[PDB]
């Protein structure tokens, strides 16, 4: 797995391969691991497929329930939420979450949740066992207030090392990039990455 | 345990702390640390106490053959590669860890080594249980250049941190100083600054007190 | 494990039951009765774990009894073997299950027939002309399937049950101090005092 | 029953003649790996308490929770929330230390080291540590992990005792506790060169030092350093 | 695995007068091989004239004498301030530590005062609640090294009259206050010099008609 | 499981003026059960005592290898053993099985016969010498005796002065062990003379 | 740890010893291991120390409730049982205790019960519990009778108990009697086997091998 | 859930429903008992208001508790089978804890006790 | 284990050993001799592991006649023992260690006095008035300490034995069919056989 | 441990960190783990430091003894002789050693052996703990045939990124040069490469 999401000038990408395997075996080669919780509000998954799949659909849940009552949840609320239910069942859940989202104010956010269940905030994180061979990569090719354009290839460019050394990752880099004008679905294939 | 090596201007010296315990309980309180592989090669053991004094006495066994053999004064890479060798080839069974210093033709040297066999070269060197609190005060008051008495007084302090904040160490500070063109001259008790207190009171036992069955007088002669 | 031998005749059920008391080391009783009435023509049996054993036989005993009162009325040896077998077996899935193996002595006055029930543990409830638990039937049972009779009287039983014993005496390394034999029948439950030297 | 996953490396901590010091690096490890580096170990409470904590950072931040809710609790219905009934820093140890014990008690406990230091309202000085089993102790000098092995024979130099409180200036303990910062960023390796330091006094008030780097360091006798015994090149 | 349990180390004493008790207890705590505190409290005054200390895992020890002083308020609060007698207290902790019988308190406690008589009284306990009056106890890590000690020259055994060849006993004839705080030092000195968790400081709780008195002497800081 | 902890046993050896006292108790015993009121751990080859506790078997089989190492000594060099050179005798033999151990804890006590310097010495199983100007300690009782040793011992007693302080030091210590006592017994070394005692203790 | 408790013409002779250990330590030589239930009743401790001192204070509370309640003395068999299922609701929980529960009524006569932490519940004559119950059991077995006086009676409880202490490197320190009649137990002092192993040699010629 | 107390004090000091308790007992059948020096007698009416009952199977008034006890009412036929139930049922946890069957007096003391008790619970009569 | 008694009066040295051999659940044999002869004045009994009793008795059994062939002397009781210790003694550290108890009885020429050897599997040689190996001592050393003097007739000795043996046979759980008895004195090894019933 | 080896223009250069861990604390913050087995043929030591030690030893003696009879040997015959060790006594060491030397045919040579015993020839390797988190920089910023200020700058940049992240790493940078002209001694100080 390796899964990443960087803020930039405009808001915050969020970017990961498509690979989930049982041992040796890819059992599916196509996976999408950015996860929606809210409009402009997404999530990177790594860990467990079954727990981090139950902890974004109660996350969803709740911030669904927070939009009827309170309207747009902040990217830090959902972070809260993210944290509280893996904080709380640490002993029974193995999840290395991702959450960035768009706010109109707040620009672009994001908060990365280690195993035991703290919050972190940060200008870019990285996570899941690909993201071990790109800390050396990302933390001297990293700016702040990046354009829309040097963002995406840096998370390309990021993910197909990640991708190459590692073998739980492959597939596809699948990104999501949210903005002002939108949420919009990006992806690269083999033949273009890891050429790079 | 608490054992220091410091390197000054014109040669090497090694202190100890002078307690041996047997788990919780201190078995002495005054032991000797600080043995000699040659005359003008010393070593400061750690560990299991039997092992250090026993791979000290065969590799300065060796030293001496060798050097009668040679017809050479020892050198201190020579009880180096001596000790590791030994010590690889017993996988780390033999619990000997040892700081090793001393003068020779070729000038200063000090060294540590492990119970596997991994050796260690430095200006300034700690090994045992109070090893941490020596090189706390060794870290912080260590110079490039130090003079013999600098260095008697940096190695003595670093001992003292061992005594005072560690369990496994205590009672008073053995020190060896090995110099370029001088004899290497051992202090022991260098600093003696837990003495006993006079005790409250004198516990001799009035004559007649233990009850005695049977009295004989035993043959010694042949 | 204790011996607890049981053998039905034409009239009578008779069960032989050790009188050893073995913890750790030493052998603290040579007396102990190893048995509880639970009617007056039913009589029960029972060997092992050290605390299960008797707390599990009083409580058959104080239930047994509580029936014989409310409806004026002695169950049959069927169904008191029954209830017990019922309580094995929700005992071998809770939390900490009884380990007594028990054997049901009982004279049917309805029918007029002698009937003997085997029950481990687990709630294994089986009718036999002859039974053991444990270790005992390992000794006994060649004597048992080579002598017995449906129409043995109660002097050939003991007969028998007397050549088991001298069996187990012998081939057993457990001093089981001798045992204690009681005749169920239609006159109810008798102790036979003389099978020391019988 | 659990294991740590983010853990905070040693908090060391002294008290001088008008008040107490204490320090944390700013590294959350992740095992071997240095993963974050924007930590804040040191929590101030109020403007006479500081709490120093090691050990697990996602307790450690549930911790920081609890004391931001009991300074909200402290303020209901109290006029004197910010005078005579303000939060003394033997309110929040006690209560921290009996969170600790009953944590453990519960065989789920915060896998934490913590030190609580301030300036009591008459003036005394407090430094008393608490950790994941519930033991507490008050000593001259307080210092967790590596710091109570490295730190603590240091800092003791400067206070052997009690007598020796009242003749340390603040000046002097302050230098003691950036040189034990320096010693451990020597010889631990789950250490960070930048932290974080914080200064009680029953004068001047609290002084939060934040960006504090470890200078002045002996690195040149390495280059005369070759090989690991007979290597002369 | 998370284990609940620690050893902070330290030894207490409690020896029974006449009219008079003592409960001492060294002031250093610990935690392996390292010192956590040189001056740490161990011995307290509970009320009702009644001293009481809980040596072993020091959380165990701090919440067992917590809960017992809060025990002591209650008893003055249900029962119309009426003064809780040494028998009662012991009884009263033997309740508090049996409470906890399937997850013991890892503490040796001793309490100290005097009963309804006016004589010197020492309860100690076990960690899960059996008690027994004694006339001496030392509990913790040097209870092994201070108790036949304690034999010897509280109890006189080993000890007959010299002449009677071992027929005639040393009478019992029994310790002042100032003969047995001699006996308690000298107890507590040699605990420091054997025993590497023992040292720092030592502090006697004596009790008397009159109330409870507190002597502090020092003791070896290595 | 501890092969130290089987038979049990205590012995302790104390320096005086002019004089050494070496003692132990009588018991052998096999856990629990007490087998032997009689079995001596202190012996003697020369004016070289040695007293050595742990498991039995080994005490009966070291005591028949330093027998059998001093006579051939005594043959060669045309004089009796000293107590230095007897305690590297010991060290050096117990260092050679390092890997497979005599469960012991020996205990060299004696008078040099030329200097007159008394001297004592301890062991460890793997053979570590420990040498104190005081006293030395070993067995079950370890503990009780270095509390004995350590408050009832002082500097230069006399030979009939020391024997009160390592009588009482014995006894005291081995009524607080379960596998200690059953009679006890005292050497006083002296340069000409050695004065064998038994003691009347508790036996239970 | 020794403890007997045999049943005679003259009542009840219950004799323990008093040596307490924790691995090889001797934590005591001077502990009791007779619970005074009531004037009436007394319980031998073997075991845990804790689990007999507090389950055997506890079972005179209930005796006492029942006396209260029933306004007639308490059997044997009845108080025994208290404690035996009380015991049983703790079976695997780790209680460790072998007791002997001693007492002499009208209804009744002298009476014995063994009841451990298994859950067991014996009614007999003789019984011995600790880790020195075999070296008891030798003299005691050679030497019982029924038709004994209480003189003589009080000195095989004893007798049996320094036999005990002498071989288990467990049991010592001193020996404490008792003697119960129907109108109460009666103390017969303590007895240190220090001094009593060599009065005991002496008169009676015993412990040959021991040098004295 | 139904806890509504049913059984209370009046202005002038009486539990009515326990008052009216006594009223159903006066209107049961008449039940007699008499002791001699070595035996204890109890007789009981029957009712002759429907006359062509099975007597073989229809509940006797004297209910033997145990062996050695018996009990006779008098009231409500189906409000007795309660007490006659409990009662031989804590005879038999009496025989299996004191090892000795119950006396006349400590039945009567639980029997008693069970009705005191349903005198001020809530919800029931 | 199997029961080895010793004792030794004025002139005779007793030993009485357990004639049951047990395999798993089953008495195989009820009349073993568990003792071997080492020479005309020397008599010694063995217990413990099933295949290593046997084979170490008879090695030492060999090595002793061996001695008394090469030198036409019979070795005393004192160094038969201490040569049983050392092979004991180099077992325990061996390979394949010989777990087998021994009592050494013999009857000292030179002396004109009886003696009696205790070593265990360990190798730990204690000369004793009367010993025993495994949990035998628990119950009879409190009748042994009691009763035992130094000046008692080989008759009395065996009146101290079978007082030893009944109470064997009440306390302890195992039955070891009663024991072999033998005498060695100045004459040489005699059996009694009559033990059963004396 | 941080231990790097790349082959250059004018031949080739090691790299390694100076800290040596029992735990998480630094025994020696002064290591040398460049160690020289003939004139122009050295190795980096990773994993357990008496092993590594022991070996390196054993091929010095076997380089000496190749010398006076044959010759300077080739970097590969190096290779070989700490390969024939490592391989034969693979469940009794653990040890990875990256050797390079310099020849006057063969320019500049790097081997790589790993755990098992095995031989890889690269133009570049890294190896140790601290590796693992610059594979994403080294794969993308290595190029064949630079210079030496290219080259030291590369190993330069590596190493404190792998310092950075790792905690088994640390301490001041060694480099050992090896040319025609000779054997250079580098060092590099903590206030240099951290700030990179
Ligand atoms: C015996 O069984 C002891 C001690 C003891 C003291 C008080 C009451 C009962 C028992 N119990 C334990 C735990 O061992 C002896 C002395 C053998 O230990």
């Amino acid at each position: 797995t390796s899964i990443m999401a960087v803020t930039f000038k405009d808001g915050v990408i969020l970017g990961a391969d498509s690979r989930t395997t049982t041992g040796a075996y890819i059992a599916n080669r196509v996976t999408d691991k950015l996860t929606r919780v809210h409009d402009k509000i997404w999530c990177c998954r790594s860990g467990s497929a079954a727990d981090t799949q139950a902890i974004a659909d109660i996350v969803q849940y709740h911030l669904e329930l927070y939009t009827s009552q309170y309207g747009t949840p902040s990217t830090e609320t959902a972070a809260s939420v993210f944290k509280e239910l893996c904080y709380e069942n640490k002993d029974n859940l193995t999840a290395g979450i991702i959450v960035a989202g768009y706010d109109d104010k707040n620009k672009g956010e994001v908060y990365t949740i280690p195993l035991g269940g703290s919050v972190h905030k940060l200008p870019y994180a990285i996570a899941g066992s690909g993201s071990t061979f790109i800390y050396g990569y990302c933390d001297k090719n990293f700016r702040e207030n990046m354009s829309k354009e040097e963002t995406v290839d840096f998370i390309k460019h990021s993910l197909s090392q990640a991708i190459k050394w590692d073998g739980s990752s492959g597939g596809v880099i699948r990104m999501v990039v949210l903005t002002a004008a939108g949420v919009e679905r990006l992806i690269f294939y083999p033949d273009e990455y890891e050429q790079l | 345990t608490t054992i220091v090596g410091v390197k000054f201007n014109n040669g090497v010296v090694i202190a100890a702390d002078t307690r041996s315990t047997q788990g919780p309980i201190v078995a002495d309180k005054n032991c000797a640390k600080l043995h000699r592989i040659s005359p003008k090669i010393w070593c400061a053991g750690a560990g299991t106490a039997a092992d250090t004094e026993a791979v000290t006495q065969l590799i300065g066994s060796n030293i001496e053959l060798h050097s009668l053999y040679t017809s050479r004064e020892p050198r201190v890479v020579s009880a180096l590669q001596m000790l590791k060798q030994h010590l690889f080839k017993y996988q780390g069974h033999i619990g000997a860890y040892l700081i090793v210093a001393g003068v020779d033709p070729t000038g200063s040297h000090l060294f540590s080594i492990h119970a596997h066999g991994s050796t260690d070269v430095g200006y300034y060197l700690s090994l045992g249980s109070g090893s941490l609190a020596a090189m706390a005060v060794l870290e912080s008051h260590w110079k490039q250049d130090l003079t013999k008495e600098e260095a008697i007084k940096l190695a003595s302090d670093a001992i003292q941190a061992g005594i005072w904040n560690d369990l496994g160490s205590g009672s008073n500070v053995d020190v060896c100083v090995m110099e370029i063109g001088k004899d290497a001259e051992y202090l022991r008790n260098y600093l003696t600054p837990n003495v006993r207190e006079e005790k409250q009171k004198s516990y001799k036992f009035p004559r007649g007190t233990t009850a005695v069955l049977k009295e004989s007088i035993v043959n010694i002669c042949d | 494990m204790d011996i607890i031998l049981g053998i039905r005749v034409q009239d009578s059920v008779i069960l032989a039951s050790s009188k050893a008391v073995t913890r750790g080391i030493s052998v603290l009783k040579d007396s102990d009765d190893k048995t509880r009435q639970l009617s007056p023509h039913t009589l029960m049996s029972f060997a092992g774990e050290a605390g299960d054993t008797v707390q599990f036989a009083e409580y058959i005993q104080a239930n047994i009894q509580l029936y014989s009162i409310r409806e004026d009325y002695e169950l049959s040896p069927q169904a008191v073997s029954s209830f017990v077998r019922q309580e094995l077996a929700k005992s071998i899935r809770s939390r900490r299950p009884y380990q007594v193996n028990v054997l049901i002595g009982g004279y049917d006055k309805k029918k007029n027939k002698p009937e003997l029930y085997q029950i481990d543990y687990l709630g294994t409830k089986v009718e036999l002309p002859y039974g053991a638990h444990g270790y005992s039937g390992f000794y006994t049972f060649s004597l048992l399937d080579h002598h017995y009779r449906p129409d043995m009287t109660t002097e050939e039983g003991l007969d028998l049950l007397k050549l088991c014993v001298q069996e187990l005496e012998k081939r057993m390394p457990m001093d089981f101090k001798g045992v204690i034999v009681k005749i169920v029948d239609k006159d109810g439950i008798r102790q036979v005092d003389d099978f020391q030297a019988q | 029953t659990q294991q740590p996953i983010v853990t905070g490396t040693s908090v060391i901590s002294m008290k001088y003649d008008n008040g107490v010091i204490i320090a944390a690096d700013n590294l959350g490890s992740y095992g071997s790996l240095l993963r974050f580096n924007g930590v804040e170990r040191l929590i101030p409470v109020g403007d006479n308490t500081v709490v120093g904590i090691s050990g697990d950072i996602s307790d450690m931040q549930h911790i920081e929770r609890l004391l931001k809710d009991l300074v909200t609790e402290n303020a209901y219905d109290n006029p004197l929330a910010d005078a005579e009934e303000a939060l003394e820093p033997s309110y929040i140890f006690e209560y921290l230390a009996t969170v600790m014990y009953q944590r453990r008690s519960k065989m789920n406990p915060l896998w934490n080291a913590i030190i609580v230091a301030g300036v009591q309202s008459n003036g005394d000085q407090f430094l008393r540590y608490v950790n994941l089993l519930g033991v507490t102790y008050s000593s001259p000098t307080l210092a967790t992990g590596f710091g109570a092995h490295m730190a603590n024979p240091l800092l003791r130099k400067v206070v052997d005792r009690e007598s020796d409180i009242p003749k340390t200036t603040v000046q002097v303990a302050e230098e003691a506790i950036v040189n034990a910062m320096r010693v451990l960023y020597y010889r631990d390796a789950r250490s960070s060169r930048n932290f974080s330091l914080a200064i009680i006094d029953k004068n001047t008030g609290l002084t939060f030092k934040k960006n504090l780097q470890v200078e002045n360091m002996k690195w040149d006798f390495a280059k005369d350093i070759k090989g690991y015994g007979t290597q002369k090149i | 695995q998370f284990n609940p349990y620690g050893d902070n180390g330290g030894t207490i004493l409690g020896i029974a007068g006449e009219d008079f008790a003592v409960l001492a207890g060294d002031t250093r705590n610990i935690t392996d091989y390292s010192i956590n505190s040189r001056y740490e409290p161990k011995v307290f005054d509970c009320g009702d004239n009644i001293v009481m200390s809980a040596n072993g895992f020091a959380a165990d020890g701090d919440a067992l004498v917590k809960r017992f002083k809060n025990s002591v308020k209650w008893y003055h609060f249900d029962h119309n301030d009426k003064k809780l007698s040494i028998n009662s207290a012991a009884r009263n902790i033997q309740h508090l530590l049996y409470g906890k019988r399937f997850f013991p308190y890892y503490v040796h406690t001793i309490i100290a005062g005097l009963d309804e008589d006016g004589k010197g009284a020492v309860y100690s306990f076990d960690p899960v609640g059996s008690y027994e009056r004694e006339q001496c106890r030392a509990g913790g890590a040097a209870a092994s090294l201070i108790m036949p000690f304690l034999d010897n020259q509280v109890n006189f055994k080993n000890q007959y009259e010299p002449g009677t060849n071992g027929k005639v006993k040393k009478p019992l004839k029994y310790l002042s206050v100032e003969e047995v705080i001699k006996l308690v030092r000298d107890s507590f000195t040699s605990a420091t010099e054997r025993h590497i968790q023992v040292g720092d400081g030592l502090e006697i709780l004596i009790v008397t008609k009159d109330g409870v008195r507190k002597e502090f002497y020092e003791l070896k800081r290595d | 499981s501890d092969p130290s902890s089987i038979n049990g046993g205590i012995v302790v050896a104390m320096t005086g003026k002019d004089c050494v006292a070496i003692a132990c108790d009588l018991r052998l015993g096999s856990q629990s059960l007490g087998v032997s009121n009689k079995f001596e751990k202190i012996f003697h080859y020369g004016h070289v005592f040695l007293g050595i506790t742990g498991l039995a078997t080994d005490v009966t089989t070291l005591n028949e290898m330093f027998r059998y190492k001093t006579n051939l000594y005594k043959l060669k060099e045309e004089r009796a053993i000293e107590p230095e050179t007897f305690t590297q005798l010991v060290s050096s033999s117990l260092y050679e099985r390092r890997f497979g151990p005599y469960f012991v804890g020996p205990v060299v006590a004696g008078i040099n016969s030329k200097s007159g310097k008394p001297f004592i010495a301890g062991f460890d199983l793997i053979g570590c010498i420990d040498e104190a100007k005081d006293f030395i300690v070993s067995g079950t009782a370890s503990d009780q005796l270095f509390g004995m040793c350590e408050s009832l011992y002082e500097p230069n007693l006399e030979p009939e002065d020391l024997f009160e302080t390592i009588s009482q030091a014995l006894l005291n210590a081995a009524d607080r062990d379960a596998l200690s006592g059953w009679g006890a017994v005292v050497y006083i070394i002296k340069k000409d003379e050695v004065v064998k005692r038994y003691l009347k203790m508790r036996q239970d | 740890t020794t403890t007997l408790a045999f049943r005679f013409q003259g009542g009840i002779i219950v004799a323990v010893d008093s040596r307490a250990t924790a691995g090889n330590w001797v934590a005591s030589q001077t502990v009791k291991k007779v619970i005074e239930i009531n004037p009436f009743l007394l319980g031998t401790m073997a075991g845990g120390a804790a689990d007999c001192q507090f389950w055997e204070t506890w079972l005179g509370s209930q005796c006492r409730l029942h006396e209260l309640r029933e306004k007639e003395r308490i059997s044997v068999a009845a108080a025994s049982k208290i404690l035996s299922n009380l015991v049983y609701q703790y079976k695997g929980a780790g209680l460790s205790m072998g007791t002997m529960i001693c007492g002499y009524t009208r209804k009744e006569g002298p009476t014995i019960y063994y009841v451990d932490s298994d859950g067991t519940r014996l009614k007999g004559d003789i019984f011995c519990v600790g880790s020195g119950q075999t070296f008891a059991y030798g003299v005691l077995d050679s030497n019982y009778k029924w038709d004994l006086s209480v003189e003589d009676a009080l000195y095989l409880g004893k007798r049996s108990i320094l036999a005990a202490a002498h071989r288990d490197a467990y049991s010592g320190g001193s020996v404490n009697l008792y003697h119960v009649t129907e109108d109460g137990w009666i103390y017969h002092g303590n007895h240190d086997v220090g001094e009593l192993f060599w009065k005991v040699k002496e008169e009676e010629g015993s412990f040959n091998n021991v040098i004295g | 859930g139904y806890d509504r107390a049913l059984s209370i004090f009046s202005p002038d000091g009486h539990i009515f429903q326990v008052e009216y308790a006594l009223e159903a007992v006066k209107r049961g059948t008449c039940a007699v008992g008499v002791k001699g020096k070595n035996c204890v007698v109890l007789g009981c009416e029957r009712r002759s208001t429907l006359k062509l009952q099975d007597t073989r199977i229809t509940p006797s008034k004297v209910s033997k508790i145990d062996s050695h006890v018996v009990l006779s009412f008098s009231g409500l036929n189906a409000d007795s089978r309660i007490l006659i139930e409990k009662a031989r049922v804590e005879a038999q946890s009496h025989r299996l804890t004191l090892e000795d069957p119950v006396t006349v007096e400590y039945l009567t003391r639980y029997v008693a006790g069970v009705q005191q008790r349903y005198t001020q619970s809530g919800g029931v009569r």
